[PDB]
């Protein structure tokens, strides 16, 4: 405004909240899903 | 006679009502079906009967007086519920 | 304050928590607390273990009581309707 | 038979205005007239009619007496001036009719096969659509009693065609017309609840009132058939009723979505279009 | 961005992960004040993993639970479960024998009572809208 306070101090959104929860979840993922094969 | 409705019934009422057998009940109660005294469908996996509409003959006086008081009994309550809708109604008639 | 809520927050809703398990909680050995609680409940005491009926409790439906209130929702709703008009 | 019947606002104040010529003379009783009707399809219309004088003495309280050669005069001149015209029935204002009323239709129906007699009121108060309207027919009884003539009711309506229209909605000037969707089914709205709440209250002190006096019959046969219908309906959940909830605010759901797509676009182009006609229109102003 | 962390970590149902991120982001939570959700927010983590653990399975055994959500005893999943019922979290009902916990999925009352709620703020917010619109429609 730049008045009074602030001086002082589709779109890819929705579906990046779920690419979030594979940020922090499962990796991607490639190798640890080839790598649950030979486990048993 | 039972207040109901409530108004299904059991093949143990009708078994010890009409004492007959149980697998006359359906004769029985069919029989009215045709005539048309009621319309009341028949549960045979149960073999319970559920009865619908209901055929009314003569009166009593103290069915009267229960008459009268189950019937002043619905005005009461459409008056009072048909006027809580002319209330929040009223003021933007005018 | 802690004890009291013990008997409010068992219930609703558990089906039923066994005799000795509810004497673990409320510690002492046979204390005359859960025959106050056997009165102040109400609720159930049963044999060597507990009851919530009946049932989990009172079974509301609600039925037509609801409908009151949903026929009186749409009434000031439809009031706000001709606020327009 | 007779379904329903249509009477217009002439031909009704035609018997209203009759009852100012015998107010100023008087006395006593009631405006009697023969009624001429339409028929054009097994629904009933009535047009127009014509008073007949007619006087009831009191010892003699169920004497009733009516000009014959008159009627032929009159009904010959609107058989004249009017060919679609002719006499449906009779009349009478009321309010209320008497037990001798059952053998006046009996005279004149030498004129019409089925006369159809319309009671009406002078003076409006209560509680609703006026007028009546009664067949004359003969429903024995399950007794075996000889057969009892008892007239049965006709649903009435009041209409017109063309230009009985023009006077009528022309000469209130009143009251708002109608206006549909906002003040026509609101004021209505009241009126099924009002109309309805008089209606069963003055009959349901009836039914209270009709075993302490009254009596006989009343009560029976025709009152605890009727009552056991009346006791057919609770009526309400369970069950179903239940289920009729949900789907009934989903009826609403798309309907309040549409309002408020709606809404948006009125805020659309009233606002876009007036905040540039305000300004960009003032601006050059000065 | 640590915030950013933070948040991230909330919204799972792991509790160690978010006691991590108060260990090595408290520092800029201290310029800001804001310690004061800090201990509010646990209560909103254990209620979230509950949740989630609800709707996703059928039967759930009280004892298995605790290792996913490292609950750490018996004792407290119990508790969670209470105060959940007790604050409306969770429908089910659960039996201590053993004990076990089974969950039931109810509907139907559903878009009877939360579609008209909303539609009270709809409409009118909508009428709102149309009030506004004609105010600075009359000014000409």
């Amino acid at each position: 405004m730049s008045e009074k306070k602030q001086p002082v101090d589709e779109d890819n959104w929705d579906d990046d909240n779920v690419e979030d929860d594979f940020s922090n979840q499962l990796r991607a993922e490639l190798e640890k899903h080839g790598y649950k094969m030979e486990t048993s | 006679t039972r207040p109901a409705n409530h108004r299904q019934l059991t093949f143990e009422e009708i078994a010890k009502s009409a004492k007959i057998t149980v697998n006359e009940v359906e004769l029985l109660v069919m029989k009215a079906l045709s005539v048309g005294l009621v319309k009341g469908s028949i549960d045979e996996v149960d073999k319970r009967v559920h009865m619908t509409w209901v055929q009314p003959r003569v009166l009593d006086l103290q069915q009267i007086k229960g008459m009268k008081d189950r019937l002043e009994f619905w005005c009461t309550d459409v008056k009072s519920m048909e006027m809580l809708v002319e209330h929040q109604a009223h003021d933007i008639l005018t | 304050t802690i004890r009291d809520e013990i008997a409010g927050c068992i219930e609703k809703a558990y089906e039923k928590i066994l005799f000795t398990e509810a004497t673990r909680i409320l510690f002492f050995n046979t204390p005359k607390k859960m025959t106050d609680y056997a009165k102040k409940r109400g609720w159930v005491l049963g044999p060597n273990n507990y009851y919530s009926f009946a049932s989990q409790q009172q079974k509301p439906e609600d039925t037509t009581i609801p409908s009151t209130e949903l026929a009186k929702q749409v009434i000031e709703y439809a009031r706000q309707l001709e606020m327009i008009v | 038979a007779v379904q329903k019947v249509v009477v217009h606002p002439l031909v009704l104040l035609s018997v209203v205005d009759h009852f100012n010529r015998i107010g100023k003379v008087g006395n006593q009783k009631r405006v009697v007239g023969v009624l001429l009707g339409s028929w054009q399809k097994k629904v009933l219309d009535v047009s127009n009619s014509f008073a007949v004088p007619f006087d009831e003495d009191d010892k003699d309280d169920s004497v009733w007496f009516l000009d014959h050669d008159y009627l032929e005069n009159m009904y010959g001149m609107f058989k004249k001036v009017n060919a679609r015209e002719r006499i449906v029935g009779w009349y009478h204002t009321g309010p209320k009719l008497h037990k001798n009323d059952i053998a006046i239709n009996e005279l004149m129906k030498r004129y019409c096969p089925n006369s159809v007699l319309v009671i009406i009121d002078v003076k409006p108060k209560d509680l609703g659509l006026p007028t009546e309207a009664y067949i004359s027919v003969e429903e024995v009884h399950d007794d075996g009693t000889p057969t009892s003539k008892t007239f049965e009711h006709v649903t009435s309506e009041i209409g017109a065609e063309e230009a009985e229209e023009v006077g009528v909605e022309h000469l209130l000037r009143d009251i708002k017309d109608t206006t549909v969707g906002t003040l026509s089914q609101r004021i209505t709205n009241q009126v099924h609840g009002l109309k309805g709440l008089n209606s069963k209250l003055l009959d349901i002190r009836s039914y209270l009132e009709k075993v302490a006096t009254g009596k006989l019959p009343i009560n029976h046969q025709i009152i605890y058939q009727l009552q056991d219908v009346f006791n057919l309906l609770p009526d309400v959940s369970l069950q179903e009723f239940v289920k009729a909830f949900y789907l009934k605010t989903n009826d609403q759901m798309v309907v309040v979505y549409l309002a408020s797509l709606i809404r948006s676009v009125v805020a659309l182009h009233n606002l876009i279009n007036n905040k540039i006609a305000n300004r960009d229109a003032e601006k050059k102003e000065g | 961005m640590p915030y950013f962390l933070l948040t991230q970590a909330v919204r799972t149902g792991n509790l160690a992960k978010f006691n991590q991120v108060l260990d090595q982001f408290g520092e800029k939570f201290q310029a800001d004040g804001t310690y004061t959700l800090i201990i509010r927010l646990r209560h909103n983590v254990i209620k979230t993993g509950v949740r989630m653990i609800s709707l996703s399975y059928s039967r759930i055994s009280l004892a298995d639970i605790a290792q996913k959500l490292q609950l750490d005893s018996p004792e407290d999943a119990e508790f969670i479960v209470a105060k959940a019922i007790r604050d409306g979290v969770i429908e089910a009902s659960i039996n201590h024998e053993k004990g076990y916990v089974q969950s039931k999925e109810m509907i139907d009352i559903y878009s009877t009572r939360e579609p008209q709620l909303a539609f009270h703020q709809r409409i009118s917010f909508c009428l709102d809208i149309h009030n506004m619109s004609v105010k600075a429609m009359r000014f000409p």
